[PDB]
């Protein structure tokens, strides 16, 4: 047969890998083979201390308390706007086009040629400088971007490449030295970690959520066609997709998502192509309105730094200048990271409005660059929930329920959802409005996503499920509520979305408390 | 009006609207991992400080044994699992399943006796000791075999995996160990060459027991990063056999949520909850506890796994018992390589420097930050000079998943303590468990939950009091799937699959479309959702492969050629999407390759052009991936121009030898060759037979026959 | 070929490395020898590179110019660019298509069943489904994997067929039919072998089924079934 | 030689930059 | 040769030519 036999080193490793109370593996073998336990668990539990226990405790509405009370503290600073690109304050320089697709450089050149007043604006007017950002460096970089885009050549590399090394901060980098010098050196100490600042609720997140769930005349999301459908199931799927895309196509969140996706596509392509040069990258989008006209929208420019990406997490610096019409002085606490300039003004239909240029230095990496190319997965996340709801409704009544759910049938009334509140009075909204709210929520989970958001969502799932069980009169029990609350609250530090989600959770919990009396 | 998304929950159950709560649309967090590994080691040894501390004479490391230690006196995690309690649980489980341990052991032995060394080529990156790095399974396996050849170890060429494991065990006894090491010789250029290096016995043993560390990347449900461990090749076979035995045992268990995936687990959840509800007594209550074990990898002692394997194989041949008890022993004496060291910087001088692991304590601890300072102060006792941590107690997640599930089901199988008026049972799968307790009043249900908590603590299982809660039966969670009143709201995690998945055009298309079909079948993806997924995948595919519609005015290198093809071919509906052709995939035809779908619609000239029998892009050596795609997934495609494919000296030599072998043996590609002789002898015999057949068949002249025979004689096989 | 084979073997043995590896690695170990993190990003980067494709050495490269309409295709350093594939699909060698009409019979039969099938009404009520072991795709003749491999070897590997087992005679009709149909083609034997394995080896899975169980309906299970909707489908 | 570069302090030499960047920088005194 | 300016925190130095003495 087989005579697999152990040597000496392995035998001695086996000898010293035995639980306490045995001198050799043979002792363990004999003990396990012969000894017959007859309730060792009962004895151990009997002699186990009484202080060790789940300490179960029934959960009631009173035990549930607001999460992250410090967000209501007025001493802490208002959360700043840390998103990569402007979302609700975005300004898009629009030029109508027949539909022909051209390179981003030419598209940006034409867009800037249309707006020559901003293109030729060489004398800036600084409105606010964040803390450190040198206004001179940022303005010189912006002028370099404008000149590089407007130059007749077809190269997309900045014409200086030597001033930009310092304007972007690439030059100010520590230089590596061999380990022995560091050992001998005494001043070289390990850098302390950067603990995120603790902030309070802000009014800009709520306004952004309100604005980005609203219909707009500009539809940007376009998707590839699929093959003809002949079976009933695919016809039903096409109908539901038609309603869903009709609702979501014309919402500002869709345009923001498409802008993000296109910008990240361009950024990743440039990083893959250009390695050792400073690149100019327009923030471009294609937008089609109700009339069918197509426009190219230029939302600013970006300087992509020295893309020497070795691995994936290696950082690449991007200096973004973005057009906007919002005066940051109205809400100063929202823009402590942005060095803005007042670059011009324009008339939309005869009403003049100023145009500021928000300049900010940020960083990205291959993971973020790619995952910004998959923001349509937010669209699928939105689709799944509405599909589930419509399937439930059509399960209740035999005939398909989509039309009544959205527009209303001759036998059923349109379905509505509790959308928000005003003056403490909750308000209702159509199914399309709830769809847009869900889409905006998913888009914000994408844009404002980081470790803090993942932790907060995962740990607040417990609270949501507990509240759901409490609603169903299931009498949920929690063994240690304060530990769960602390775990949830340790993630409410700096992410604007996490703080606003905590505020919304507290508001909804209060409303549930008030309505639970019935 | 202020929009509040949470108000949706007022109109919809949280379970139904739970999909939108997942932030699986953003960027997953990504990571030096040395700090995380140091926290892991400190925490693992902190839960077991009250055990027995000694010195490993074999390795000279500091070992800690919490098993059979003092019982816990508080609510912190404890690794002091009593052996006799575990034996009691195993005996009860075996009684409940007559002849299950024996059958699983015998089946594992049977499947082991037929396994070959080549099976070790499966899996993920493994720790290569010859270079002390992370190398693919096949590369590390062949490197270890070649190095064994130098130290007089000839088991791998014997075929079966038993001789290879025997020679691995023997390698731990040889006074020295010779192998090939990479030498980056300076010449300026850094040329990598092979150096015949030699190491001593203790260092080689430490290398064998070492478990390389890395920082997790794909985790998205936590705000902090943890450490994953990759083992070497000296343990992969033993761990494979033990895991196979554990899977054999836990396949029969009804309480086990493994090995099952897709829709089977939903049915298991529904069946378990229905069975529990039916068994509920008249007028009693069934409470369901949604549980989530704390870490639970750092409290499972490998010695408990050794005892469990010993008890499972009580009536097996001694050789199989010893073979099965080699992974746990090599785990109880494991060593953790602590990342790549720290980084210290001088701000006033604008300098930075990485301090490698071996010299962590060469710098006074006052020069580390407070967190790192305390970490190193606590880690000093278990720090090896070479730059590794002696991590005996606890386990690294991912190594023993089936065995730990068996332990959890053993805990669940107790069903009662003190004959009290309650019965508990539930589901357990790889750190995720759910419980159900039937009693007469909620007070007794909570008493049963407390008893279960204490019993689990006695076995080393520590369930979170923060991550777990309880309610009435009919609503709970398990492995991220939410059950509520019979409607299993299978969470939506299907996002990280819609997008080009790798190897090439046809394979990516087939993989994506089969993914859509599988999601529709299992997770209940709807028609509209599937169509939207197809649309998004088409968009991503067209962008990535630079293959847009011909009529579209997009500009690019391949776009000009696609534009020319658009009008150069009359039939515009037969071209693949790879060539800018229109998409025909819909809900009904997601199981059929697109080449065959448009086959009727292709112009004869176009199909002849694309489907040429000989294609330089398609290489016989690149067909390995036609069957399976990396998890191993099967996809159906059609060979064509789009089936293309995307150390140096060894690569050339091997590749060429394998290509010549494949050319001589046309069946080697399709089926695995079997033979205990050198490749040269088989190749020479095949060539001689082919030459004789060709000469006898009139396909080869006498002069060529003489030339070939002279060549073969020169080779030395006449 | 035999002269070419012996010449290649002699040229290979001329190197010490080839000699040692050939004389040291056994036939069993050959598998390991033939085996030498984020596929999405790597493929993305490869796509925009000048020459991502690894073109095998051969005589077909001469058919495609290195540059075409000012677009680079191939270099002599082989490496190739997707533009070469697109041109090949535009203009290039015209192959023999009669092979596909018989080699890829499973897919063609799948398409025929899809095309000639008739659909009906859709019911949106809750659907009762049961976990059952079902065969995903229809089989011409199912047999155990070892017997399937032996049959495929006997089909497309006439040599290496010494001492026929007690399986060729059982499936003699299948053997002769496949031998006759597969002749006249030139596709690589690996693709044919894998296709025959797919045709012969049965793939079964635990799936939720409500109604028809035959593989014809299982193929379209993704469209026929539904958690809260059902469809009537008659395969062609 | 690498060690002697830092031991003697020759490695702690200030970098030279263009006059344009320096004048555009307010922190250079 | 003009004058010289330097930032210690950034460890940078530059030379301001005579014409740029007032810029
Ligand atoms: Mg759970």
């Amino acid at each position: 047969g087989i005579d697999f036999k152990l040597g000496q080193t392995i035998s001695r490793l086996r000898d010293i890998s035995v639980p306490a109370g045995f001198s050799n593996f043979e002792g363990m073998r004999s003990y396990i083979d012969n000894i017959d336990p007859k309730g060792a668990i009962e004895r151990n539990l009997a002699r186990m201390s009484p202080l060790v226990s789940v300490t179960p405790k029934k959960l009631t509405w009173e035990d549930l308390r607001p999460i992250g009370p410090h967000i209501y503290n007025h001493e802490l600073p208002e959360v700043p706007y840390n998103a990569f690109l402007l979302m609700s304050d975005e300004l898009g320089l629009a030029n109508m086009t027949e539909g022909k697709s051209k390179k981003p450089k030419t598209l940006a050149k034409e867009c800037l040629e249309k707006y020559s007043t901003l293109r030729d604006q060489t004398d800036p007017i600084l409105i606010m400088k964040s803390e450190k950002a040198n206004e001179n460096f940022l303005w010189k970089l912006w002028r370099d971007c404008v000149n590089t885009i407007s130059n007749e050549e077809m190269s997309n590399e900045l014409q200086k490449t030597n001033y930009a090394k310092w304007a972007t901060g690439d030059g100010l980098t520590y230089q590596k030295i061999m380990k022995e010098v560091a050992i001998d050196d005494e001043t070289m100490c390990q850098e302390e970690p950067k603990i995120p600042n603790k902030c309070r609720v802000a009014a800009w997140v709520q306004t952004e959520m309100n604005l980005l769930s609203t219909l707009t005349s500009k539809r940007a999301l376009d998707l590839p066609e699929i093959g003809p459908d002949v079976a009933p199931v695919e016809h039903v799927g096409s109908e539901r997709r038609k309603y869903f895309v009709n609702e979501i196509n014309y919402c500002k969140a869709s345009t923001v998502m498409m802008k993000y996706v296109l910008f990240h596509t361009s950024l990743l392509n440039e990083s893959n192509a250009s390695m050792g040069k400073y690149k100019v990258i327009p923030i471009t989008n294609r937008v089609v309105n109700e009339k069918g006209e197509s426009f190219d929208m230029l939302y600013g420019l970006a300087v992509k730094g020295q893309s020497h990406l070795r691995g994936d997490t290696d950082v690449v610096t991007v200096v973004t200048f973005e057009f906007s019409s919002t005066d940051p002085r109205v809400d100063s606490g929202k823009w402590p990271k942005y060095t803005v300039f007042r670059i011009g003004s324009l008339f939309v239909s005869g009403r003049e409005k100023s145009v500021y240029l928000y300049c900010r230095v940020n960083g990205t990496n291959k993971i973020q660059m790619k995952w910004g190319m998959e923001a349509r997965r937010c669209l699928l996340q939105s689709m799944q929930q509405m599909e589930a709801i419509v399937e439930q409704e059509s399960s209740i009544q035999g005939y398909d329920m989509t039309k009544a759910c959205f527009k209303g049938d001759r036998v059923n009334s349109p379905k509505t959802f509790s959308i928000g509140t005003q003056e403490g009075k909750l308000v209702k909204g159509s199914f399309g409005k709830a769809l847009r709210v869900i889409f905006t929520k998913c888009l914000m989970h994408y844009v404002f996503g980081n470790a803090q958001l993942e932790g907060f969502s995962a740990e607040s799932r417990r609270l949501l499920l507990l509240i759901q069980a409490l609603k169903d009169r299931k009498g949920p029990w929690v063994f240690d509520l304060e530990g769960m609350y602390s775990g949830i609250e340790e993630c409410i530090s700096n992410n604007p979305w996490v703080i606003q989600s905590a505020y919304w959770f507290n508001e909804w919990l209060g409303f549930e408390k008030e309505g639970s009396k019935v | 009006m202020n929009i509040n998304p949470y108000f949706l929950f007022i109109d919809v159950p949280i379970q139904a609207a739970i999909s939108t709560t997942f932030p699986y649309t953003g960027v997953p967090p990504y990571s030096t991992g040395t700090g995380y590994t140091i926290d892991t080691v400190i925490r693992t040894h902190e839960y077991s400080n009250k055990g027995k501390q000694y010195i490993s004479d074999v390795t000279g490391c500091t070992m800690v044994d919490p098993t059979n230690g003092p019982l816990p006196e508080d609510n912190e995690p404890s690794a002091y699992a009593q052996l006799d309690c575990v034996l009691e649980a195993l005996d009860r489980m075996d009684e409940e399943h007559p002849g299950l341990f024996q059958a699983a052991s015998q089946n594992a032995m049977e499947t082991l006796m037929v396994t070959t060394v080549d099976k070790l080529t499966q899996g993920r990156q493994t720790f290569d000791w010859t270079v002390c790095r992370n190398q693919p399974a096949a590369t590390a396996l062949n490197t270890t075999i070649t190095s064994f050849r130098l130290n007089d170890l000839n088991g791998a060429d014997k075929g079966g995996l038993i001789p290879f494991c025997q020679d691995i065990i023997d390698s731990l006894d040889r006074p020295e160990m010779t192998f090939f090491s990479v030498k980056n010789i300076k010449k300026i250029k850094r040329i990598p060459m092979k150096v015949k290096d030699k190491i001593t016995k203790v260092e080689y043993i430490k290398r064998a027991l070492s478990l390389n560390t890395m920082t997790k990347d794909a985790e998205r449900g936590k705000l902090k990063r943890r450490a994953i461990a990759t083992a070497g090749i000296q343990i992969r076979g033993f761990v494979l056999v033990v895991e196979n035995l554990a899977k054999n045992i836990c396949e029969n268990l009804e309480q086990s949520g493994l090995p099952v995936g897709g829709n089977e687990k939903k049915a298991k959840l529904s069946n378990a909850v229905a069975k529990m509800l039916s068994n509920c007594p008249p007028g009693g209550i069934s409470m369901t506890v949604t549980g989530d074990n704390t870490k639970w990898n750092e409290c499972l002692n490998p010695r408990i796994f050794l005892a469990m394997t010993e008890r499972i194989t009580r009536d097996s041949p001694i050789w199989f018992r010893d073979f099965c008890s080699i992974a746990p022993v090599l785990f109880s004496n494991k060593i953790a390589r602590l990342g790549k060291g720290f980084m210290i910087t001088s701000k006033t001088k604008r300098l930075k420097a990485q301090i490698p692991c071996p010299d962590l304590f060469s710098i006074p601890l006052e020069r580390y930050n407070e967190e790192t300072r305390a970490k190193l102060k606590k880690l000093k006792p278990f720090f090896n000079e070479e730059g590794t941590a002696s991590l005996s107690p606890g386990m690294m997640m991912g190594m023993f998943n089936m065995l730990s599930t068996v332990l959890g089901v053993a805990a669940l199988g107790i069903k009662n303590i003190g004959n009290k008026e309650y019965l508990w049972d539930g589901l357990q799968s790889s750190d995720d468990f759910a419980l159900f307790v039937n009693a007469k009043d909620e007070e007794t249900c909570m008493e049963g939950i407390n008893d279960f908590y204490r019993t689990c603590k006695l076995l080393g299982i520590n369930m979170s009091k923060k991550k777990s809660y309880c309610n009435e039966t009919g609503m709970f969670e398990f492995t991220s799937m939410f059950y509520r009143d019979g409607f299993v709201s299978n969470f939506a995690m299907e996002l990280p699959s819609f997008g080009v998945a790798g190897v090439n055009e046809s394979a990516d298309m087939a993989i994506g479309m089969t993914i859509i079909k599988n999601n529709m079948i299992n997770n209940g993806m709807g028609p509209a959702t599937a169509q939207t997924a197809i649309q998004l995948f088409i968009a991503d595919y067209r962008y990535t492969y630079k293959c847009h519609r011909g009529d579209s005015k997009v500009e690019g290198k391949r776009m000009k050629i696609i534009k020319e093809l658009w009008e150069n071919t009359k039939g515009r509906d037969g071209l693949l999407v790879a060539d800018g052709g229109p998409n025909i995939y819909n809900l009904r035809n997601l199981h059929i390759p697109e080449i065959v779908l448009k086959y009727n619609l292709m112009d004869p000239e176009y199909k002849g052009r694309l489907l040429h029998p000989q294609n330089p892009f398609v290489g016989h050596l690149s067909i390995e991936g036609i069957k399976e795609a990396d998890k191993k997934m099967d996809y159906d495609a059609v060979s064509g121009t789009h089936s293309w494919r995307t150390m140096i000296l060894e690569e050339q030599c091997y590749a060429k030898c394998c290509n010549l072998f494949e050319a001589c043996f046309n069946s080697a590609s399709y089926r695995k060759p079997v033979g205990q002789h050198s490749m040269l002898e088989a190749m020479a015999h095949r060539l001689r037979m082919d030459a004789r057949l060709d000469y006898e068949s009139g396909r080869m002249s006498k002069d060529d026959f003489e030339k070939a025979m002279a060549h073969l004689g020169e080779i030395g096989y006449i | 070929m035999t002269l070419a084979k012996i010449e290649l073997l002699k040229q290979l043995l001329r190197d010490n490395e080839a000699k040692t590896v050939l004389k040291q690695t056994t036939v069993d170990q050959y598998n390991i020898i033939r085996k030498f993190k984020n596929p999405s990003l790597r493929m993305k980067w490869a796509m925009c590179s000048n020459f991502p494709l690894a073109l095998t050495k051969g005589d077909m490269a001469n058919r495609i110019p290195l540059e075409y309409k000012g677009i680079q295709l191939k270099t002599n350093a082989q490496m190739c660019s997707i533009a070469a594939v697109t041109w090949w699909n535009t203009y290039g060698p015209i192959g023999d298509t009669e092979g596909f009409e018989r080699v890829y019979e499973s897919f063609f039969l799948r398409k025929m069943r899809l095309d000639n099938a008739t659909w009906g009404r859709i019911t949106f009520g809750p659907v009762e489904r049961v976990r059952k072991r079902v065969l995903l795709n229809p089989l011409t003749k199912e047999m155990p994997p070892d017997e399937a491999s032996n049959v495929i070897m006997e089909i497309l590997f006439p040599k290496e067929a010494g001492i026929p087992r007690e399986s060729t005679w059982i499936h003699r009709e299948l053997i002769k039919e496949k031998r006759e149909k597969l002749k006249g083609t030139m596709i690589t034997p690996i693709v044919l072998a894998y296709m025959l394995e797919r045709e012969l080896v049965a793939r079964r899975r635990f799936l939720p089924v409500a109604g028809a169980t035959s593989a014809e309906f299982i193929e379209m299970l993704h469209c026929l079934q539904g958690e809260n909707w059902r469809q009537i489908y008659h395969p062609g």
